[PDB]
Parts: structure tokens; C-alpha cells; sequence
RNA sequence: UUGACAUUGUGAAGAGACAUAGUUUCUUUACUUAUUCAAUGAAGCGGAGCUGGAAUUCAUUUUCCACGUUCUAGCAUUCAAGGUCCCAUUCGGGGCUGAUCCGGGUU
RNA sequence: GCUUGUGACGGCCCGUGAAAAUCCACAGGAAGGAAUAGUUUUCAUGCCAGGUCGUACUGAUAACCGCAGCAGGUCUCCAAG
RNA sequence: GAUGGGGAAGCUCCGUUUCAAAGGCCUGAUUUUAUGCAGGCCACCAUCGAAAGGGAAUCCGGUUAAGAUUCCGGAACCUGG
């Protein structure tokens, strides 16, 4: 694996030869979701920590 | 005469633990700020057969607090915990089949498994397939907790020291007969050299106090006293009674 | 005053200042001379009928050539004894403890006549 | 405020790594280092004896300053000046003849411990200085003792090291003196009194109290804190 | 294995004699500094304060609690972005703050 | 078809059947680089260099061990009709 | 199986990260000069131990009385610079 050229070592999208794409695809989806969602708690418990 | 069977283990030439294919020291987490103060998650990220143990370990990753890294545990997996389960630890953690709490932590009747013996021992005690330890109460001040070992035992330990929720893996391995010689075999080949055992009323004077004599017997009590010397206590040491226990035993 | 501040839980050695040496009186008095010089590298010409039967069909010198020498130290020191040019060179340990070399002349000489220059035949 | 923002840290247990902060109390000291600081932590925790303890009564900076600077007055000789003193007393007495005195009487601070305590016997010294350090500490101990029976005014200065300077040494221990220049003969006892105030009147009082007994801090507040609740509802 | 003596110190309740003053001796139970057991690339201990808040106020606090993370098999590092002050305005770079004080007993 | 190699699978376990060097990628974005001229030596092509020791042959009804040119013993690969 | 240690009258025994202040790289700092301090990393704690385990890279033809994946011819490949 040292003596043959980069693109024998990765596919071109993020994580490239690391991760399995449909395993890249989760991850994305997954991080999105949840740093919304973890807004969706912003407002929440501010709405709580302020009319209780 | 020679050096009986049982005095040989001693210096364990040939009698030591078969240790090659282990997966590592099954251990709590090393109790730190996080889990005395509030809580930390891990990820159990597979659960595997550990060699010469009965009940499947579960190894479990988490953050490090104080450095850019991950850290790496190994548990015993209480029945029912899962690969991508989060775990969590510390004083302020949740009820839940997997977690680890101080003892104080959990209410009355609990079932928590790997148990510490002083905190921060990282482990000692219900560790087996199947075993767990109750808890029957506990003691508001000086913070102990009183527990029912596996054994039957009742123990008093610090409320600070901690479990793990649940029973452990693997359980009722035992209700299946070995069957063959071989399985035993097998079966003791991942854990010592103490299999095949050898009658000593079968060997000579020289091996055993149980050798010797034209019929096969042993010829003397072989209930053999506590204060014996190493090279007389074969037999059934120590014993406060013996024959078939007839009637309900359990603990009182 | 007031103290000093560790962000570290642990404490190293003190990297303090090493120092040179400086002598009083010499290591030796005075150095050896080059214990491997051109002349003890290569000892003799190897002449069996068939070293010569190389050097006569293959443009090889023979050598019988100090144990404690390899392959640098011949090659450097063939060219330097006898003015020619090494290809590659060869070495093997005779059943004797004596250290043959396959010496081996660029496509330009031609060991036969450096052979009984040196003189040997 | 313009391609730049502000979104802080949450340093609380479960998230984002802990900052470097000053562990400077929780080092792993050498060995050596224990050594020292847990010899001076056993030292104060036990009951010390009245005989020993009626040290770390030292002077204070003060009256202390006062006699570093009246004895500096009477350093002794250095190897210049003595070196000095021989060529003005070598070809000045052996020539000019005189009775070995064509040289002055010196005035001079007294020293070294053997030397000191003779003196203490001799009735002659007139004001004692002992360090508060010197780890053979039963080389001193009995000086305080001695000085009130021979009924000589004394005092226990702090630094081992300090009196050494004003002597041209490392170390000293001890400082005495039996001369004074009637220049400073004066001064000499407005310090003797104060000296006498707090150590020599102060001995008999002081050998029936027993030093140390000290708890670490996290027992006394452990103890403040019991003995506080136990008592008033 | 079981006793005594040494290692062996410091408190209090109760007893033991000169025969109902405390120098001394033990039954119970406290102290940490000797000794012993554990843990960790000695990481956050102990004391105080902020904040809230359960608390009921018997002049104001007479107090006890807490005092950043829980639908998801993601991400979490460059003394940190922010704020603010300096170096004589270079690119670079330093303090303080962000991260409450006090004691240096790692727990 | 024989031998061997390899695959996708299936049975088996209170047995679930090594470790280290080493090599690759990845996240990360400290940095460093363009218009009159930079960036590239994981693309191609070109240059020098690779030391030391073993290397014969026997491996057995005679080259090993059995007092020996001993009907004994002594790990293994290739294997036609 | 050395080391810091701890045992042992002692030959030595114990322990291998263990009650130890254990150690070294990427480069910047020189433009008195060769290598100190300046950063920041790393706390990795010896070493020996497989010619059947792990492992960078070679092939065909020709040649000797006896060597050859080793020489010769020809065609490759790996590592370091
Ligand atoms: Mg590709
Ligand atoms: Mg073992
Ligand atoms: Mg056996
Ligand atoms: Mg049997
Ligand atoms: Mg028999
Ligand atoms: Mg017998
Ligand atoms: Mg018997
Ligand atoms: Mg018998
Ligand atoms: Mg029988
Ligand atoms: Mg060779
Ligand atoms: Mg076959
Ligand atoms: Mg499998
Ligand atoms: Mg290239
Ligand atoms: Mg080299
Ligand atoms: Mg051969
Ligand atoms: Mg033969
Ligand atoms: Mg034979
Ligand atoms: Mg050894
Ligand atoms: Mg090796
Ligand atoms: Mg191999
Ligand atoms: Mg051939
Ligand atoms: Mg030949
Ligand atoms: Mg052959
Ligand atoms: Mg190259």
C-alpha cells in the first residue's frame, strides 16, 4: 500500500477509505438531526427555566 | 514420603491459568470526578467471548475527561445489555439494566452485579454467570448498604462502592450435562491443569494418606482438622458436619 | 513572592546542562596505524586452473582477501593496488578460513593481461 | 462582533474536554520532596517536649535587625585585612621593636561552638545568639539551659546560615561577644534588655509548656465543625 | 495457634491506691502522625462564597438542599472562540477574563 | 477424474480457535503557496547505492543416534498407467 | 532477564513498571558559529527469546569434474539517498 498511487487508497467522497458511504450516510443524517434536535431542547427548557 | 498433589499447585509449574487467549482484565471504570460527582456515557461496541470465563464480557468505550481520546473498558455484560447501548456511570446516574451506582444510589431490593468490595476497587464480587448480589437496605449514617451475596452470604459494604444493574450473562450454563469426558476436557484446557483428579485411596502411602492398604479405603476420619499441616488437610476440610443434607437448607 | 504553576500531574528530571569531556592526559599516547590498509585488504592471488580459467573467460580476478574486510574495503582497495575498475564484487568464505573475492572489471579492462601484469599465469 | 462569534464551553462532566488548570497540588513530589515536608508535618502533629519547642520562639524582625546590624560592627578579620595586619606588624615590630604591640587589641565577635560555650562557662560572654535550625538539634539545646544558670542574656535568632555571614562563614550556629568599643557599650544594653524580655525572663515560664499537638488543617475543620453543633442547637 | 514484653502515640466516660485532692494503672470509644490495605500516566479534595430554591419567618435568617451532559452506534484536541488590556503598531505575540476565593493533607 | 488452490455457504462448542514490528487510509486544518508569475516529487521519466555470515554433500538396510557400514530408531514436500 | 529497589552472613534471592526526579523526536532559534535555548508535543521504561509463526523485493535460459532463484545472458522488482 506504499508502493502504489493515493487513489488506490480512497473513494473520493468525505471518508473516503475509511467508511462504507451507506456508514457515511448515517453519519450525516444522524449529526444533522441531533444538532437540530439538540435545539429543539434550547428553547425548551428555556420556556422551563422561565414559566414553571 | 512424597509431596502430596495438592501441595504441588503451590509453586504452579504446570498449574497455572491458561491465560493466552483472554480478552483482558474484566474491571470497572477507575472511579474518577465524573462518576463520584455525577455521571458519564459509553458505548458498549461489542460484546464478546472471553476464554475460560462462562459469561460474555462487553466491551464498553467512553471519552477521556481530561485528554482528546477515547478510553476503552471491559465489562462483564449483565444480561440483556446490547452493542450500541449507552452506558452510564456515577453517583447521579439512572436506574437501568447496565448502569453502574454507588450502592446507597439505588432503592432497596435492587439487583446489581460486579459489585465493588471497598469503592474503587473496580469490581470483586457477583461476577459469574448468573450471579448477582440483592441489596436488603441501607444505613443513612456512616453510608453502608447490606447485601445478599450469591453464596447466601449477607454482607455490609460502603454505599460509595458500586454495582452494575442487572444479573449477569450466560446463566444456567451449568443445568447442561458435560456428558463426555471430552467436553470436560476441553473445558478445563482454557482454564488449568487440574483435570483428570485421582482418587488417593488409589495411589501408595508415599502419594497420599488415602493410599495404601489390599482394599481401596481411607482408614481414617477424613474429616481433617483446620489447624492441619500442609501434607494432611485431603479430604474434607474442616468440615462441621457431613452425609447427605437432608431437608430445606437456604440462608436464615 | 509566590509559587509556580505545573499543569502537569507529573514531574521529570531536571534537564540540566551535560557537559563535554575534556582530558588531562591523552586517551593513548599515540593512535594506531590504519589496521586495514590495500596491502593487508587483499593478501594474495588465487591460481587454481580453474581461478585463472575465470580470469582467462570472464574478465574475473581471484583474491585471497583478509577475513576482517568486505566488500567496500576490497573494491577500493583492488582499484587502488592495481589502477583498474570494479563491476561488482563477490565474496565467500573458503573451508579454510581464508576469504576468496570474485573481483569483476568494467567492460573496459581486461583482467587476463592486469592478471600477468601483477605477474602470474 | 463582525466575521467573528462567541459560543463559550461546557466544562460539566460528560462533554467537552476538561481545560489545563494548576495541579500544582496534586503533584507527584520526588521522594525526597516528601521526605522533608512530611518530617515538618510529624513534627508539629506529636506533643514536642518544653525543652526542646522553647525554639521556634525566634526574634523578630525587628529587634533581630538591630543586632544584625550591631554586630556586623565587629565582623571578624578577613584574609586581606589580617594578611595586611602582618606586613604592618612584620616589618613594623620585628624592626621598630615593640612588645609584639604595635598592633591594636581587636574587638571582635566570638564564635564556633566549642569556643561560645567555654565562654558561657568563663562567665565572660555578655550577649549569646542561637540558631533556631541546626538539625543535630541536641548541639544547641542545652545553650538556653546553660546561659540562664550561668546567669548570661541570650537569644535564639532565626537563620543558622545568617549568623554565619556576619563571621565569614557558611554556617555558625552560634554568635557571642565579650568586647564592645564603649562607642556602642551604650546600644549594647537597650538590646540586652529587650533580649531579656522575651527569652531569658521568659525561661523558667518556658520550660513547662509543651509544644506541637497540631492538627492538619482538614481535621481541625473537620473538629471545628463538630464541636460547634454538639453544643449549640 | 494462643499469651506476655517491645514496636506504641493522643483524647474523653466509667473503675483502680497514698486511705474522698491526681503523678500512675485498665473496661468501654474517640484522635492521626507510627504501622498496615487499596487507587491513579498522584485531576478537581477540604473549608468559605456566589446563585437559585424547598423551607417558616416569630426581627432577619434561626437553617437544610441542590449549584452545565439521557428518544438516535454522529461530532467533542491547536495555552479556546468571546470580552478586555498592553508591545508602539507587521506577521506575530503577551496578560487577565472565559473557569469564585482560602489551605498546598494526591484520594 | 487425481492433487492442490480458492470461493460463497452450512454443522460443531460450558472449546468460539495468538502476539508484536510494520504498512496504508481517515478525521483534523498548524501552516505554506498565484499573474507576470507560484505550487506540485503519493503522475511519468532520469541518477547513485544495497554491508555482514551461511550456501559442498549425506538425510539413511553405510554420510545422524544406537561401541559398528547394526533387519532398530529418527520431523517433512512433490507423487504417472 | 538486567535496572530502582526489597530480602539474604553470603554464594545470591525477589520484583520487570514494580514504592524511582528513569527518557527523545519533529523543528525553530545561528546569519559572533556551531549547535545552546526557545515552543509544543511523548510519558513509550531495558534487553534476550522462532533458520516451521509475523515478514520489503527475482525471474527464465545457458553453463561446472564438483556451486548456483547466488555465475553468465536477458528481462524485473524493493528499499535508502
Ligand atoms: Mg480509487
Ligand atoms: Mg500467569
Ligand atoms: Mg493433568
Ligand atoms: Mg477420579
Ligand atoms: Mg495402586
Ligand atoms: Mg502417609
Ligand atoms: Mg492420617
Ligand atoms: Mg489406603
Ligand atoms: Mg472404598
Ligand atoms: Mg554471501
Ligand atoms: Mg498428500
Ligand atoms: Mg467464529
Ligand atoms: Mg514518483
Ligand atoms: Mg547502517
Ligand atoms: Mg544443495
Ligand atoms: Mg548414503
Ligand atoms: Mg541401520
Ligand atoms: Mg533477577
Ligand atoms: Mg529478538
Ligand atoms: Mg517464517
Ligand atoms: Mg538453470
Ligand atoms: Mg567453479
Ligand atoms: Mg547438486
Ligand atoms: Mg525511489
Amino acid at each position: 500500500y506504499a508502493t502504489v498511487s493515493k487513489t488506490h487508497k480512497t473513494v473520493s467522497r468525505a471518508y473516503g477509505g475509511s467508511r462504507c458511504a451507506n456508514c457515511v450516510k448515517e453519519r450525516i443524517i444522524r449529526a444533522f438531526l441531533i444538532e437540530e434536535q439538540k435545539i429543539v431542547k434550547k428553547v425548551v427548557k428555556e420556556q422551563t427555566e422561565a414559566a414553571k | 514420603g512424597r509431596v502430596i498433589r495438592n501441595q504441588r499447585k503451590g509453586a504452579g509449574s504446570i498449574f497455572t491459568s491458561h491465560t493466552r487467549l483472554r480478552q483482558g482484565a474484566a474491571k470497572l471504570r477507575t472511579l474518577d470526578y465524573a462518576e463520584r460527582h455525577g455521571y458519564i456515557r459509553g458505548i458498549v461496541k461489542q460484546i464478546v467471548h472471553d476464554s475460560g470465563r462462562g459469561a460474555p464480557l462487553a466491551k464498553v468505550v467512553f471519552r477521556d475527561p481530561y485528554k482528546y481520546r477515547l478510553r476503552e473498558e471491559i465489562f462483564i455484560a449483565n444480561e440483556g445489555v446490547h452493542t450500541g447501548q449507552f452506558i452510564y456511570a456515577g453517583k447521579k446516574a439512572s436506574l437501568n439494566v447496565g448502569n453502574v451506582l454507588p450502592l446507597g444510589s439505588v432503592p432497596e431490593g435492587t439487583i446489581v452485579s460486579n459489585v465493588e468490595e471497598k469503592p474503587g476497587d473496580r469490581g470483586a464480587l457477583a461476577r459469574a454467570s448468573g450471579n448477582y448480589v440483592i441489596i436488603i437496605g441501607h444505613n443513612p449514617d456512616e453510608n453502608k448498604t447490606r447485601v445478599r451475596l450469591p453464596s447466601g452470604a449477607k454482607k455490609v459494604i460502603s454505599s460509595d462502592a458500586r454495582g452494575v444493574i442487572g444479573v449477569i450473562a450466560g446463566g444456567g450454563r451449568v443445568d447442561k450435562p458435560l456428558l463426555k469426558a471430552g467436553r470436560a476436557f476441553h473445558k478445563y484446557r482454557l482454564k488449568r491443569n487440574s483435570w483428570p483428579k485421582t482418587r488417593g485411596v488409589a495411589m501408595n502411602p508415599v502419594d497420599h494418606p488415602h493410599g495404601g492398604g489390599n482394599h481401596q479405603h481411607i482408614g481414617k476420619a477424613s474429616t481433617i482438622s483446620r489447624g492441619a499441616v500442609s501434607g494432611q488437610k485431603a479430604g474434607l476440610i474442616a468440615a462441621r458436619r457431613t452425609g447427605l443434607l437432608r431437608g430445606s437448607q437456604k440462608t436464615q | 513572592k509566590a509559587l509556580k504553576v505545573r499543569t502537569s500531574a507529573t514531574f521529570r528530571l531536571p534537564k540540566t546542562l551535560k557537559l563535554a569531556r575534556a582530558p588531562k592526559y591523552a586517551s593513548k599516547a599515540v593512535p594506531h596505524y590504519n589496521r586495514l590498509d590495500s596491502y593487508k585488504v587483499i593478501e594474495q592471488p588465487i591460481t587454481s586452473e580453474t581461478a585463472m580459467k575465470k580470469v582467462e573467460d570472464g574478465n574475473i580476478l581471484v583474491f585471497q582477501v583478509s577475513m576482517k574486510a568486505n566488500k567496500y574495503q576490497i573494491k577500493k582497495a583492488v582499484k587502488e593496488l592495481y589502477e583498474v575498475d570494479v563491476l561488482k564484487v563477490n565474496t565467500l568464505v573458503r573451508p579454510n578460513g581464508t576469504k576468496k573475492a570474485y573481483v569483476r572489471l568494467t567492460a573496459d579492462y581486461d583482467a587476463l593481461d592486469i592478471a600477468n601484469r601483477i605477474g602470474y599465469i | 462582533n463582525p466575521l467573528t462569534h462567541s459560543t463559550p464551553k461546557n466544562f460539566g462532566i460528560g462533554q467537552a474536554v476538561q481545560p489545563k488548570r494548576n495541579l500544582s497540588r496534586y503533584v507527584k513530589w520526588p521522594e525526597y520532596v516528601r521526605v522533608q515536608r512530611q518530617k515538618k508535618i510529624l513534627s508539629i502533629r506529636l506533643k514536642v517536649p518544653p525543652t526542646i519547642a522553647q525554639f521556634q520562639y525566634t526574634l523578630d524582625r525587628n529587634t533581630a535587625a538591630e543586632t544584625f546590624k550591631l554586630f556586623n560592627k565587629y565582623r571578624p578579620e578577613t584574609a586581606a585585612e589580617k594578611k595586611e595586619r602582618l606586613t604592618k606588624e612584620a616589618a613594623a615590630v620585628a624592626e621598630a621593636k615593640s612588645k609584639q604591640d604595635a598592633s591594636p587589641k581587636p574587638y571582635a565577635v566570638k564564635y564556633g561552638l566549642n569556643h561560645v560555650v567555654a565562654l558561657i562557662e568563663n562567665k565572660k560572654a555578655k550577649l549569646v545568639l542561637i540558631a533556631n535550625d541546626v538539625d543535630p538539634i541536641e548541639l544547641v539545646v542545652f545553650l538556653p539551659a546553660l546561659c540562664k544558670k550561668m546567669g548570661v542574656p541570650y537569644a535564639i535568632v532565626k537563620g543558622k546560615a545568617r549568623l554565619g555571614t556576619l563571621v565569614n562563614q557558611k554556617t555558625s550556629a552560634v554568635a557571642a561577644l565579650t568586647e564592645v568599643r564603649a562607642e556602642d557599650e551604650a546600644a549594647l544594653a537597650k538590646l540586652v534588655s529587650t533580649i531579656d524580655a522575651n527569652f531569658a525572663d521568659k525561661y523558667d515560664e518556658v520550660k513547662k509548656h509543651w509544644g506541637g499537638g497540631i492538627l492538619g488543617n482538614k481535621a481541625q475543620a473537620k473538629m471545628d465543625k463538630r464541636a460547634k453543633n454538639s453544643d449549640s442547637a
